[PDB]
């Protein structure tokens, strides 16, 4: 399911900006 | 009349953008609680006002991290902003100062932690649960670009919630006045229109895809484009594709399809119509526009609050001291704020 692979992803934790 | 509300809400914008307040309290006025956040050249604090005894919350920016960082003008943009708007969905900067090292904002404290927190926990918002956050959302849009402002920074990590359930936007960090177009790579990569992501000047549109972006993840639990690099994240955004959850309505869908629209001459928000095509939109046909401002309406979800500067609702991140050194530190880069 696509909520499996999202809760097995690396980024269901707080996000960082980016900068450039 | 929302034209003439926002006519006036111009002229105080104004007033304040061109003399902006500078100075106006010092760190020894405030008893540091706990720290409520990061990021990536400062903190956020629960402090306590000692001469009130008022709860605010204390971003605190460690100037030589900003220099390295190159976010000197987005820096002071955020100050200069916050300092100048008025909106409910907005937490007023209640003070700023610097001293030697750090930057200081003071603003008023959402016990209700990060929607971030709550939806991840509950793992997925009710259309009417999203569709209420959605609104405010909407609506501080509409203030912030009839002022030519930008955001840019639109996620659950940075919507706070308030004791009452409602919305607070707080980080202005990339918000930027800007009549024209702009170029800046910003952002967070799930949120990023493809106008950024390839390199084109862009407008006040990316704000509205950064909607859809969303509406879409607080509905469906994840975010649209998602991967386990911002590599593969960029190249789903451009690819042009997006695939709903089954439980989503057929409103919902079409709704997103128009927010998250590649083609500017077709993207919401920034048609003919602006705003209003996203208003009157048959997801949002239940909203009521005016009580969302006035905050009549009952939020779906209200915070646990038991006492002042209660955070339960928040994590917990390590403490670190506030250091001060004896010599000032970036004096000329930041002699406005
Ligand atoms: N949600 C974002 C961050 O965690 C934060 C932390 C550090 C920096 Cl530099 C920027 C943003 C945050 C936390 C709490 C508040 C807040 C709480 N009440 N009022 C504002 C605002 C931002």
């Amino acid at each position: 399911t696509t909520y499996a692979d999202f809760i097995a992803s690396g980024r269901t934790g707080r996000r960082n900006a980016i900068h450039d | 009349s929302v034209k003439e509300f926002l006519a006036k809400a111009k002229e105080d914008f104004l007033k304040k953008w061109e003399n902006p307040a500078q100075n106006t309290a010092h760190l020894d006025q405030f008893e540091r609680i706990k720290t409520l956040g990061t990021g990536s050249f400062g903190r956020v604090m629960l402090v306590k006002h000692m001469e009130t005894g008022n709860h605010y919350a204390m971003k605190i920016l460690d100037k030589q991290k900003v220099v390295k960082l190159k976010q000197i003008e987005h820096t002071l943009n955020e100050k200069r902003i916050l300092q100048a708007v008025n909106f409910p969905f907005l937490t007023k900067l209640e003070f700023s100062f610097k001293d030697n090292s750090n930057l200081y904002m003071v603003m008023e404290y959402a016990p209700g932690g990060e929607m971030f927190s709550h939806l991840r926990r509950i793992g997925r918002f009710s259309e009417p649960h999203a569709r209420f956050y959605a609104a405010q959302i909407v609506l501080t849009f509409e203030y912030l670009h009839s002022l030519d402002l930008i955001y840019r920074d639109l996620k659950p990590e940075n919507l706070m919630i308030d004791q009452q359930g409602y919305i607070k936007v707080t980080d202005f960090g990339f918000a930027k006045r800007v009549k024209g177009r702009t170029w800046t790579l910003c952002g967070t990569p799930e949120y990023l229109a493809p106008e950024i992501i390839l390199s084109k000047g862009y407008n006040k549109a990316v704000d509205w895809w950064a909607l859809g972006v969303l509406i879409y993840e607080m509905a469906a639990g994840y975010p649209p484009f998602f991967a386990d690099q911002p590599i593969q994240i960029y190249e789903k955004i451009v690819s042009g594709k997006v695939r709903f959850p089954s439980h989503f309505s057929s409103d919902l869908k079409d709704l997103l399809r128009n927010l998250l629209q590649v083609d500017l001459t077709k993207r919401f928000g920034n048609l003919k119509n602006g705003v209003n095509d996203i208003k009157n939109h048959k997801w949002f046909a239940t909203t009521d526009w005016i009580a969302i401002y006035q905050r009549k309406v009952e939020a779906p979800f209200i915070p646990k609050f038991k006492g002042p500067g209660d955070t339960s609702n928040f994590d917990d991140y390590e403490e670190e001291e506030i250091r001060v050194s004896i010599n000032e530190k970036c004096g000329k880069e930041f002699s406005e704020f």
